[PDB]
């Protein structure tokens, strides 16, 4: 749509498919045209490279989408099979230095 | 000695016709939010004191006298920037979002947006000259109580932060 | 109401970022990385 994503949102969605290997990007409700095919047994890591142009720049959240298993699912392997939404400590934001 | 730069001599372009109406827009909006803050509520007749005004519907369905009052200011200021001649060019992505293009009080959050360096000198100097403005008008209505130093009619460079905080935000918010 | 037991049987997982008002999302990259 242009520069209206300061009104709200601007959420952009990564979904990726273990069993399939299939990665996908929704952006605002609407699949994106670009899609990814990783090599089985690859391990990936959720990653958001930016320039802050602003005091507050970008925000991880943990939530599911209608029939996605959330992220602490997957990564967790006690929680695999709970389907509420967690942050568990051991979760941090790690940066390149 | 106040001295605004003269644009009356200067001719308004066709170009900054549509960044008029959206500013003028965009203030209508912060207006609308400002009145929604104090609680005002959208009514057909106006009262002040009922806490009721009209004008939070949209500034297109705002009748054109009233859509001057916000025109007059943002037009006499681009105006005199553009008389030192500031080169204000809509670049690829401005005519990009040409073409792209009470109610649910919607305007883009302003701070979080930021100018540069030279933008600022930009508005510093806005802001003096801007200052500079508001000083004359203040001494005309001095001449006419006759006299009397007023106490923030001393230069913009003699001014502190405070009173100086309200211009700069002005010129940045139009930069911005 | 997601169904239930696709939710389980599901091997595919979610996570979204916000970008906030006034940053550039041109110079925001989301994804995964090796």
């Amino acid at each position: 749509p242009g520069q209206g994503r300061n009104n709200n949102g601007l959420e952009i969605g990564c979904v990726v498919d273990a069993a399939s290997g299939l990665l996908t990007f929704i952006a605002n409700g609407k699949e994106l045209s670009t899609y990814y095919q990783v090599e089985p047994s690859t391990k990936l890591f959720p990653a958001v490279f930016a320039q802050a142009t602003s005091p507050n720049v970008f925000q991880f959240e943990l939530g599911r989408i209608k029939n996605v298993m959330p992220l602490s699912a997957g990564l967790f392997k006690s929680e695999h099979k709970n389907p509420v939404p967690q942050c568990p400590p051991r979760l941090h934001v790690q940066f390149l230095s | 000695n106040p001295q605004p730069v003269d644009t009356s001599n200067i001719t308004i372009p066709e170009k900054l016709e549509y960044f008029i109406n959206k500013y003028a827009e965009h203030s209508h909006d912060k207006w609308s939010m400002d009145k929604l803050a104090n609680g005002w509520i959208y009514g057909e007749i106006y009262s002040d004191s009922s806490k009721v005004q009209p004008l939070m519907k949209p500034y297109k369905l705002l009748s054109e006298k009233e859509k001057e009052i916000y025109r007059w200011p943002i037009k006499e200021s681009l105006k005199t920037m553009l008389a030192w001649g500031w080169r204000i060019e809509r670049t690829r992505e401005g005519d990009s979002m040409a073409l792209y293009n009470g109610y649910s009080p919607r305007a883009i959050d302003m701070s979080n947006v930021t100018l540069s360096r030279d933008l600022h000198a930009m508005a510093e100097m806005m802001a003096e000259n801007y200052h500079n403005i508001w000083a004359k008008k203040k001494k005309m209505e001095l001449e006419s109580k006759g006299g009397g130093n007023h106490p923030l009619l001393v230069p913009y460079d003699t001014l502190t932060a405070k009173e100086k905080a309200k211009d700069r935000e002005k010129a940045q918010d139009i930069l911005k | 109401r997601d169904d239930y037991d696709f939710l389980m049987q599901t091997s595919t997982y979610y996570y979204s970022v916000r970008i906030f008002p006034g940053q550039e999302p041109a110079n925001v990259w989301v994804g995964w990385i090796t």
